[PDB]
RNA sequence: CGACUCUUAGCGGUGGAUCACUCGGCUCGUGCGUCGAUGAAGAACGCAGCUAGCUGCGAGAAUUAAUGUGAAUUGCAGGUUGAUCAUCGACACUUCGAACGCACUUGCGGCCCCGGGUUCCUCCCGGGGCUACGCCUGUCUGAGCGUCGCU
RNA sequence: CAGCGAAACCACAGCCAAGGGAACGGGCUUGGCGGAAUCAGCGGGGAAAGAAGACCCUGUUGAGCUUGACUCUAGUCUGG
RNA sequence: GCAGUCGGCAGAGCGAGAAAGAGAGUGGCGCGGACGCUACGCCGCGACGAGUAGGAGGGCCGCUGCGGUGAGCCUUGAAGCCUAGGGCGCGGGCCCGGGUGGAGCCGCCGCAGGUGCAGAUCUUGGUGGUAGUAGCAAAUAUUCAAACGAGAACUUUGAAGGCCGAAGUGGAGAAGGGUUCCAUGUGAACAGCAGUUGAACAUGGGUCAGUCGGUCCUGAGAGAUGGGCGAGCGCCGUUCCGAAGGGACGGGCG
RNA sequence: GUCGUCCGACCUGGGUAUAGGGGCGAAAGACUAAUCGAACCAUCUAGUAGCUGGUUCCCUCCAAAGUUUCCCUCAGGAUA
RNA sequence: CGGCGGCGAUGUCGGCUACCCACCCGACCCGUCUUGAAACACGGACCAAGGAGUCUAACACGUGCGCGAGUCGGGGGCUACGAAAGCCGCCGUGGCGCAAUGAAGGUGAAGGCCGGCGGCGCGCCGCCGGCCGAGGUGGGAUCCCGAGGCCUUCCAGUCCGCCGAGGGCGCACCACCGGCCCGUCUCGCCCGCCGCGCCGGGGAGGUGGAGCACGAGCGCACGUGUUAGGACCCGAA
RNA sequence: GCGGGGGACCGCCCCCCGGCCGGCGACCGGCCGCCGCCGGGCGCAUUUCCACCGCGGCGGUGCGCCGCGACCGGCUCCGG
RNA sequence: CGCGACCUCAGAUCAGACGUGGCGACCCGCUGAAUUUAAGCAUAUUAGUCAGCGGAGGAAAAGAAACUAACCAGGAUUCCCUCAGUAACGGCGAGUGAACAGGGAAGAGCCCAGCGCCGAAUCCCCGCCCCGCGGCGGGGCGCGGGAAAUGUGGCGUACGGAAGACCCACUCCCCGGCGCCGGGGGGCCCAAGUCCUUCUGAUCGAGGCCCAGCCCGUGGACGGUGUGAGGCCGGUAGCGGCCCCCGGCGCGCCGGGCCCGGGUCUUCCCGGAGUCGGGUUGCUUGGGAAUGCAGCCCAAAGCGGGUGGUAAACUCCAUCUAAGGCUAAAUACCGGCACGAGACCGAUAGUCAACAAGUACCGUAAGGGAAAGUUGAAAAGAACUUUGAAGAGAGAGUUCAAGAGGGCGUGAAACCGUUAAGAGGUAAACGGGUGGGGUCCGCGCAGUCCGCCCGGAGGAUUCAACCCGGCGGCGCGGUCCGGCCGUGCCGGCGGGGCGGAUCUCCCGCUCCC
């Protein structure tokens, strides 16, 4: 708000006596804005309580290791039926699920180039989710800027611009990005994993030099490895049963012995 | 009112601070208009180098970076004098000159002469009527393949 | 999508360029598509309307295959009014009742000399599009 | 039973909440970064066929010219060789205001020229051009028992 | 009576005796009891209305005035 | 406590007062078997439950906006609002039915906050009781007939009776007001009853100067230039540290 | 209504002069635009307040202090 | 219960609740300050809408994440949303951390065994060599060994699993004792050389320190608390 | 002599191989075997599968509303 | 006496110019508080802040050391990060508080006076001619007038400069005009559904568009159009088009200017004064025996002066060269012109102002300062009839809807009118517990199915078992065949990248004959 919003008025108390509320109140005239409670949170007219300032911390640093690590995590969660099935990608015919298509598609021109190769395959049931998905936003961002909303469809993620970008831009729901950029913003949309992406083969080629084997660190980074799994078989059912611990266990007390 | 065991702090918020706020919102605007200006002025003089002219090998002084050396403001009058360069010409040709550093040893000298004696070899000169060489000028095979460096000029190293 | 930075978006903006526009800018907004026959014939898919064009309406209550000509075309309201396209008041006299030319087609134009040279310059600048393509 | 009173529901008033809209703000950022004695900023008074306000304009007064545009304006009348709009480079721009002949009353001048008047000889009337302070360079007229020289 | 037509005030309200109670109740306890809607009067009560007690005290709150209060200062006297 | 749902790859045990193995080897027909287990879940025992100031936890409580999501809802009717309808929840609150309304809205995972009201002699707006009550009582006074008009205590005319009583309730000006002046029309609003009336509202009109005033003079004073002061806008000063006369008759010369 | 004065330190219009720690006062701290023991307007300024008033959803669990010592401390803090 | 009964279609069944009414018992009007309020304490006629712990900075502690003796690009630079994100390492300058202590000059964080030699009178009081080497005591979660033993006719007899008297190594941590570093004090004998000096270094014993004694920090986010800011909101003279 | 280029070494990584070993349950193919399912045949009705009926039995769940009884068990208050 | 120089000073409506005033967000120079905090208050703090005054520009100011430092030294100014909440100041309390070094952004330097030499070689103005003529400039002619020797111009400025002699070495910079060749404003334009049904008041909704899975898509931003639109329209996208205009950038011609240097040696020369500095006073600063500024008094020097953060004397050393001047960029910008955007606000909010808002109105004045959005898709804004003097009704009519009727969307609550129902002497109201009556609800009113078996008739080309084919699951099928992978390892007549504070043939460069 404006740090002049209603302190624009000379305004004095009325002081005690003259059986009204000891607030501020505008000077003489002959009109209604006269002896009408104007400074203070609680009156009409006046400033706010706290004005907002611009002052305010907008901006959050991250730490860039977290940042990669983000971007480590939510690639690896792409890789997974499960998890983007549960962020609602319609995948159930596609092929591979790191999807990579070959390296002819970077040279696009034209959008029915692209949306042919979407649905030769397969994910072009996501564009018609993102479609059905088309409406109008409830409440003030209508008013704002913001009247329309829809769902997102895959992120294809190309190496090198060969008018791919123009080619697949008017395609709703689809979102390009250059593999050098990747944007955790982009890869996990509203901070869920699983975004379903659509690679391009020296843009997928190029990830274990971005962002390293365990073995080999970051050849396109400075000093950045993979991180490291707290715990490395993590199939609990598959590591409970084994005979390993099953020899180990106790008896087990399966009996109900109520009052 | 101090509560239990705690740091003694002095804010220095007493006066009125709040007109004299200095938000950086401008911060990538004026980091994408540099940018510009930067361009701008590297597509201006278009094969001689975008940082500017060479600077110096300077020993930084007071004892905490004795150690280290960086690029000093400009060529100092006696060591230009010792590489044989006019001190009004050197600033034509693109040499950094500063009248005011005197020199007080022998090998920081010699260092900075064999800069510009290293430099004045990577100079490729354009004539200065372009249909017409001239006897100092470079020849139209370094003309050719002159480029714009980025970066400073021949950059100092430890 | 708008990459432009300098042609805004924003839709009270949008609104007040529309709605407070002066009435040269008023003639391009009332802009009526010209019939199939008049798109193979000038290839031109959109014209401004003027005070002599034979119209059909295609949207509204006055729908339907009948061909009036524009008898007015009032740009203060953004609509026209054409010549069956008429309601009576309550004391008998018939009015005539606004229709934007959106919902307009023309089938028959008021062709004068800047009208020919304006049906030039647009089918030329497609015809430019379409030989820029290939 | 009734009248009155209380409670609840239905309908109707009073009131303008809520909700949904939004040619308006607020904040941030970019580019440019331009007033005036050639009279600015501001103010006053006028100007439309019907016009009070707002807006636009200046006795050429809701505008003139030129260009772009290309058939309207419209609340009602009336009347394409370019209507209306936009641009705006041509022209015009009342009174005051630093405000400038002197004053602040719409008061009083003075000088020059032109037209009536006259019969330029003055008057009188109308019109035009000048008449403020400070200051710079230069010009002319001068001032001085200032300093000299010459006769 | 015809026409016109306000304002102050208002937790809810409005009959008493004693009791206890924040030591003087319209409400609570125990009694007396209690009957629509009203008019003109009336000044016992509502510890009635009016105005964040002006008396008194506290505040590390002031202001007007005085001087032998503290610290300064215009002016003035005096020396360089 | 429960990963032991350990199934023709079967054998379905582990509450039982007493440290530990329902251990393994080798010599002497019919194709069957509830549920469970969002492990942040589910189940079982036992004890307990006051609460101001204050602290903490859980909210499938609520509002607004953002990022994801619901192949969500919606003109075959959204938000909002009303409801003697049906219900749910300990509760915050929510869901559904009916009606009205006429264009948007919500569930879930996270994010953000200008996020929940009974009070503040709170702010702004609206409405009550009081109450058809107080009141329309200072300056002696009105009555009769007629007219116009839909309509008369009040307008107009006539008659009568009265008052101001020339220091006026008269005839005129100053200042101030600014069209209130005049004529016609209207009776919506105002003129604290009314009104056919008005200083109201709407249409048109109206102010004529040599001699009447301003204009001119100076008064008490105000106030530039000069001068002086002043960081400075400027201030003092008004004859004072001023070369302050631009005027005139006569003579000569063009 | 009754009254003081009503030829003189009389009453009065217009013009003019004095402006806020200043004016003006036949002197009451009176008057200076309903304001005067320091006018009015705007700003500094959302001045400060150990002092009054208020402080907005539910359920669950735990649960006080008015005492010690020091303080221009006694309506407040620090400390236990 | 492997026991039964009665009533039913236009006047009846059920509906704890939900509207109105009746009755018995209970029941003073809320908010607030207060030892004590229903108070003859103050605010509140009624209704709708608005209306009060915020933001920035610093610090503390707790918690979450990342990396970790390091950590951090925040400032700069390179390449619609995007003013975002990605990158830079010869952009880690720098911050904080890895070292303290003293006013400062300044100094700055284990030592023992062996071979050789009453100089003195390090048997004591230095340097040549080699070796071993970062303390101890008590408690201490965990863990290790195991006298024996956990039956299915009975003697063996092996392997595996389990239990176990007792004995161990002892995490973190606590308490105590030693040890080391800087300041300062006391006592006392030596060792060094480019300059042998109003030089420099050492020891023993106390004692002051926000130290060492085989790290734990940095960045980010959240929560509380204390402040400086209008600072929860309204209020002076 | 300086600076730079060259070479060697060392470490790590990547790729060819030669060999063990592990996994294919974040990651397979081929045939063989066993099973299960789907489709198409043959099979042809004392089998199988549909739908109806009895106030049928068995086991579970409830009776539309209003009721009553019986015994079992727990806690109680009494009595002979 | 008179005439003429010069100096000083006047006058003019003399000829030509210039200043005033405004805006003021940012900037410069002065002036300059108190509230506040210190739990009082006086120094301090607030704060060199507000208010006041003057002056600007598109930036200002600053700025090329009378500097930092004590180093192996750096090198104008400005700005950012860090220095650093540190040195230091402080009733040493509250609090205040820099600088250097370092990394960056930017980056650019220069000119006088003085000292000297050149026949004042210099400047301004009027007259004529030619050109260009909207930034009044270029060439030539004037026995044209002034300024200037009380010092203009050329060279030259502390980094040194100049002159002479000896060597080395090129003839190309710029001005005024002019024509010719290859970013900015404005204007006009450029893809594809109104296809077939269907909802509706209206569709932009819903379904469909085959074998081209309707069409375009470098366009699926947005706005408008009778809900909701990529395809109806304007637009959007595009190194898309066209036409003007204004530049910038190259080459060419005429006239004019400039007829210029580096090195070596020799000889000369060189600096800013009521200023520095001292004392004192007052303000200011972190600057503390005095950081800066100013008044007053004293008042300089030249192997000198200033600084070297403790006053002073002696002595070394270091570093600059004061008292004259200009200078872009990085930097700042709540005013203005034109834009774009938003996790903002949504008519008691957001600016005071969404609207005839700094308006109406108030105050003598300085000043103060509102309220107020929404019919509908379209006025289609209710013709006509009838009552009344009329306002106001009743009909009729428009509309999807007047249950939207010109302060009209939705239309809450308070409060009021009426209808319906119930009740009524301890004011009402409430909690618990029932009862009665209503309103509706259960679309209650002969009441439950589910699984297995028995019986009864019925229907079905139907079950098991065998054949073919396909799919899937599962002993390494001990040691079936082959692949792939390893946060696995060993081997090497291996072929490479990266790194290393691990060691050691060529080139450049620097002394040496
Ligand atoms: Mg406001
Ligand atoms: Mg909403
Ligand atoms: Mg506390
Ligand atoms: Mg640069
Ligand atoms: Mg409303
Ligand atoms: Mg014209
Ligand atoms: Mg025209
Ligand atoms: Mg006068
Ligand atoms: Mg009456
Ligand atoms: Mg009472
Ligand atoms: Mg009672
Ligand atoms: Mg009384
Ligand atoms: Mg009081
Ligand atoms: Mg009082
Ligand atoms: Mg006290
Ligand atoms: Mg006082
Ligand atoms: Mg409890
Ligand atoms: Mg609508
Ligand atoms: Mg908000
Ligand atoms: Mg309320
Ligand atoms: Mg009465
Ligand atoms: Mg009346
Ligand atoms: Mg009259
Ligand atoms: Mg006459
Ligand atoms: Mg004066
Ligand atoms: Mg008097
Ligand atoms: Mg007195
Ligand atoms: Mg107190
Ligand atoms: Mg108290
Ligand atoms: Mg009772
Ligand atoms: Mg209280
Ligand atoms: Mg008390
Ligand atoms: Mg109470
Ligand atoms: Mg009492
Ligand atoms: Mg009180
Ligand atoms: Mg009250
Ligand atoms: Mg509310
Ligand atoms: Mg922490
Ligand atoms: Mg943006
Ligand atoms: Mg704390
Ligand atoms: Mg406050
Ligand atoms: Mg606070
Ligand atoms: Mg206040
Ligand atoms: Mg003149
Ligand atoms: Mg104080
Ligand atoms: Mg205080
Ligand atoms: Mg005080
Ligand atoms: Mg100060
Ligand atoms: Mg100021
Ligand atoms: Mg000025
Ligand atoms: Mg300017
Ligand atoms: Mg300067
Ligand atoms: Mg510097
Ligand atoms: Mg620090
Ligand atoms: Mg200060
Ligand atoms: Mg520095
Ligand atoms: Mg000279
Ligand atoms: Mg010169
Ligand atoms: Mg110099
Ligand atoms: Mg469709
Ligand atoms: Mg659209
Ligand atoms: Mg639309
Ligand atoms: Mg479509
Ligand atoms: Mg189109
Ligand atoms: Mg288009
Ligand atoms: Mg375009
Ligand atoms: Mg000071
Ligand atoms: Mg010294
Ligand atoms: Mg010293
Ligand atoms: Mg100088
Ligand atoms: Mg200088
Ligand atoms: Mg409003
Ligand atoms: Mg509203
Ligand atoms: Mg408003
Ligand atoms: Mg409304
Ligand atoms: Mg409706
Ligand atoms: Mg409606
Ligand atoms: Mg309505
Ligand atoms: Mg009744």
């Amino acid at each position: 708000v404006s740090e002049l919003a209603g302190h624009q008025t000379s305004a004095e108390s009325w002081g005690t006596g003259r059986a009204v509320a000891r607030i501020p109140r505008v000077r003489g005239g002959g009109t209604h804005r006269s002896g009408q409670g104007a400074f203070g949170n609680m009156c009409r007219g006046g400033r706010m309580f706290a004005p907002t300032k611009t002052w305010r911390r907008w901006h959050r640093r991250v730490n860039t290791t977290q940042k990669r690590y983000a971007i480590c995590s939510a690639l690896a969660a792409s890789a997974l039926p499960a998890l983007v099935m549960s962020k609602g990608h319609r995948i159930e015919e596609v092929p591979e699920l790191p999807l990579v298509v070959e390296d002819k598609v970077e040279g696009y021109k034209k959008t029915k180039e692209a949306v042919l190769l979407l649905k030769k395959l397969k994910a072009w049931n996501d564009i018609k989710k993102v479609y059905a998905s088309q409406r109008m936003r409830a409440g003030k961002g209508k008013m704002r800027n913001r009247r329309r909303i829809q769902r997102r469809g895959p992120c294809v993620i190309y190496n090198e611009d060969n008018g791919i970008v123009k080619a697949f831009r008017n395609i709703p729901g689809i979102t390009l990005l250059n593999v050098t950029k990747l944007n955790i913003l982009k890869l996990a949309p509203g901070g869920h994993v699983g975004r379903f992406c659509i690679w391009t083969e020296s843009a997928f080629r190029k990830l274990d030099d971005l962002y390293g084997t365990w073995r080999k660190a970051a050849s396109l980074k400075s000093n950045y490895n993979l991180p490291m799994h707290k715990m490395l078989n993590t199939d609990l059912s598959r590591i409970l049963k084994s005979p390993e611990i099953q020899r180990a266990l106790r008896a087990p007390r399966k009996k109900i012995h109520r009052r | 009112a101090p509560s239990r065991n705690g740091m003694i702090l002095k804010p220095h918020f007493h006066k009125d601070w709040q007109r004299r706020v200095a938000t950086w919102f401008n911060q990538p605007a004026r980091k994408i208009r540099r940018r510009k200006a930067r361009q701008a002025r590297a597509r201006r003089i278009a094969p001689r180098p975008a940082a500017g002219p060479i600077r110096p090998i300077v020993r930084c002084p007071t004892v905490r970076y004795h150690t280290k050396v960086r690029a000093g403001r400009g060529f100092s009058l006696e060591e230009l004098r010792v590489a044989g360069i006019h001190k009004k010409v050197a600033r034509t040709i693109g040499i950094s000159v500063d009248p005011r550093r005197r020199n007080k040893s022998t090998e920081s000298l010699q260092a900075n002469v064999q800069r510009l004696k290293e430099y004045r070899s990577k100079l490729v000169l354009f004539p200065r009527k372009p249909s017409a060489p001239k006897k100092g000028d470079s020849s139209a095979e370094e003309l050719k393949l002159a480029t714009q460096l980025t970066g400073p000029v021949m950059p100092i190293r430890n | 999508m708008k990459f432009n930075p300098f042609v805004t978006s924003d839709r009270s903006k949008n609104r007040k360029r529309h709605f407070n526009a002066p009435s040269h800018i008023r003639r391009k907004i009332m802009s009526s598509p010209l019939s199939k026959e008049l798109r193979q014939k000038y290839n031109v898919r959109s014209m401004p309307i003027r005070k002599d064009d034979e119209v059909q309406v295609v949207r509204g209550h006055y729908k339907g295959q009948q061909i009036g000509k524009v008898v007015q075309v009032y740009r203060k309201k953004y609509v026209i009014y054409i010549e069956r396209v008429q309601r009576e008041k309550a004391n008998g006299t018939t009015v005539h009742v606004g229709i934007h030319p959106s919902k307009v087609v023309i089938t028959r134009l008021k062709l004068d000399k800047d009208r020919k040279k304006i049906l030039e310059r647009k089918a030329k600048s497609r015809q430019v599009g379409k030989e820029k393509g290939k």
